[PDB]
């Protein structure tokens, strides 16, 4: 039960295709 | 880009067949209304000749 600093708990704390085959064809 | 052209140029043509589709419906949709002032214009071949 004793205290911890502050700067220690300050420490310690398929889209793509879609469009791909798209633009291959035209 | 003449990949694009072409395939942008059919697309085009969907709206022209769209476009005539809402055209032939405003000239069905004016008559009525024309009719629905010739109905009334016939009143008044009565009515001034009265």
């Amino acid at each position: 039960s004793l205290p911890i600093e502050d700067n220690y708990i300050r420490e310690v704390v398929s889209k793509l295709m879609e469009c791909v085959n798209d633009a291959v064809q035209t | 880009l003449g990949k694009v052209s072409d395939k942008s140029r059919e697309i085009s043509e969907k709206y022209i067949e769209e476009s005539q589709a809402i055209i032939q419906e405003l000239v069905k949709l004016t008559m009525e209304k024309l009719e629905s002032k010739f109905t009334k214009l016939c009143d008044l071949e009565t009515q001034l000749e009265m």
